[PDB]
């Protein structure tokens, strides 16, 4: 119930209400946190951090970086899926969270009654939601609105789809990340960020793919000692 | 005025006809409840004999009507709903009745959606079209501007006004949510 | 004579090829304070998919593109 400035950087608990300075400016409650009147209740232990635009309009914006593991159907996030089934038309993809989320047979690039896509049950996809909400069965599609798929679809095939922390991909997507950098110099790969904590990756041979996941899975607190022996082994690969 | 019993006879057919909750046997009618009977005559002379349990009588939401329900299940195809108000009536015995996607607003378009029109756990009120056959599911419709949403709670606990023909804010705090307002 | 087309052949597809409300009390109001539940206006991110060279170089000029 005090300075939220002052704990910008601290750790932040439940419960805690936290108030913000002024006629105003409007400002945005990040996930972690909630309003409760002027204030801001917290919901999720968490290192605050705030954020404000470029302008001096904007404001500001507050979040916890809480990490965690379950997933939940959020709107705008590209999202690798599962899919479970098909019901006529709609074929229904697991994501990891509450209830599987759908699909639509003419939301891929390209595809009408005449040209169906080639979609199988168990098929990987990368998509993301439009209509992400505690109220109703989430709907996402692999086509940005324009109608081009600028990297959505099928994944593919001949690679490693394994699951990490959240927090961990929120970390290695950041443009100042050391691992996913040095990677690139030892041996070349490409992979796929899923905002579920669910990674795809693939390389040429398969001791390389191995050794990659295990550094993912790992890097949030690998010691310089590890670090530098698998990046030896990967240099004997 | 008399209360009847599920196996006295009533009346020979020559002297009335059965009308609802009765049955008939060689020449004659024999109740089928335990509750009152009631004799109708038309102009033709003929008597409609019928037993009834007032205590839920009956009651009946025709086409042209006018009832409140409370929206359980939504979904991008249609929305559930529940009956409590035909017309201001209650009746215990709850109805469980749908909205469709289209059948939304007057001016039918298919741009409409569902999650800016209505909410799990707010009441409205419709016209309802169709019975139903298996389950009896009532298929209501706001094709009407004095139609649809009338009350409805905010973000977490607050109740909000109808300001705009698809807006509506709490008092309290200031947030612009999307539903088909009535009126 | 003619000069134009004909219209039965001119329409083949290879050819073609509420109300409002004053409340004063609330009338030019906005929120001042918004609940959302994304990472990305939260936080900046990368584009998911990408590649470090020679893989799927498509990958890559989306890389180039969607990351500025």
């Amino acid at each position: 119930a005090r300075a939220a400035r002052t704990v910008l950087g601290q750790v932040v608990l439940p419960g805690e209400e936290l108030l913000l300075p002024e006629s105003r400016v409007r400002v945005v409650c990040g996930p972690g946190l909630r309003r409760c009147g002027d204030r801001l209740l917290v919901t999720k232990c968490g290192r605050l951090r705030h954020k404000e635009p470029g302008s001096g309009s904007g404001g500001g914006v507050y979040w916890v970086d809480s990490q965690q593991k379950r997933y939940v159907p959020v709107k705008g996030d590209h999202v690798i899926g599962i899919v479970t089934a098909k019901s006529g038309d709609i074929f229904k993809v697991d994501v990891g969270g509450s209830e599987p989320a759908s699909l639509s047979y003419l939301s891929f690039e390209g595809a009408t009654k005449r040209n169906r896509p080639n979609v199988q049950v168990g098929d990987l996809i990368y998509g993301q939601f439009v209509v992400a909400n505690k109220d109703m069965e989430p709907e996402m599609v692999c086509i940005d609105s324009c109608g081009r798929a600028n990297g959505m679809g099928v994944i593919g095939q001949d690679g490693l789809l394994f699951k990490v922390t959240l927090g961990l991909i929120r970390k290695l997507l950041a443009p100042d990340c050391e691992i996913i950098q040095e990677v690139g110099k030892l041996h070349p790969l490409e992979i796929v960020f899923g905002m579920n904590g669910r990674i795809w990756v693939k390389a040429k041979t398969i001791q390389q793919t191995l050794i990659l996941a295990n550094i993912l899975e790992a890097c949030e607190h690998m010691t310089s000692d590890q670090r530098k022996q698998i990046f030896s082994r990967l240099a004997e690969s | 005025v008399r209360y009847c019993i599920p196996g006295e006879r009533l009346c020979n057919l020559e002297e009335g006809s059965p009308g609802s909750g009765t049955y008939t046997r060689h020449g004659y009618i024999f109740s089928s409840l335990a509750g009152c009977l009631m004799k109708s005559s038309e102009n033709g002379a003929l008597p409609v004999v019928s037993v009834v349990r007032e205590t839920e009588s009956q009651l009946l939401p025709d086409v042209g009507a006018i009832v409140t329900c409370k929206v359980s299940s939504i979904n991008s195809r249609f929305a559930k709903v529940h009956i409590l108000y035909v017309g201001s009536m209650p009746l215990k015995n709850s109805f469980r009745g749908t909205i469709r996607k289209e059948d939304v607003r007057a001016t039918e378009k298919d741009k409409v959606e569902i999650y800016k029109s209505f909410r799990p756990g707010d009441i409205v009120l419709a016209k309802v079209i169709s019975l139903g056959d298996a389950q009896s599911n009532y298929l209501l419709t706001t094709a009407e501007n004095e139609l649809g949403v009338v009350v409805a709670h905010s973000e977490s606990g607050i109740q909000m006004v109808p300001i705009s023909w698809c807006e509506m804010q709490c008092p309290k705090t200031h947030t612009k949510e999307f539903r088909k307002v009535a009126r | 004579r003619k000069t134009r087309l004909s219209k039965n052949l001119l329409r083949m597809k290879f050819m073609q090829r509420h109300w409002y409300l004053d409340l004063p009390e609330l009338k030019e109001k906005e929120s001042f304070i918004i609940e959302e539940q994304s990472f990305l206006l939260c936080e900046d991110l990368l584009y998911g998919r990408m590649s470090f060279r020679g893989f799927n170089p498509e990958v890559e000029k989306l890389m180039l593109q969607m990351n500025a």
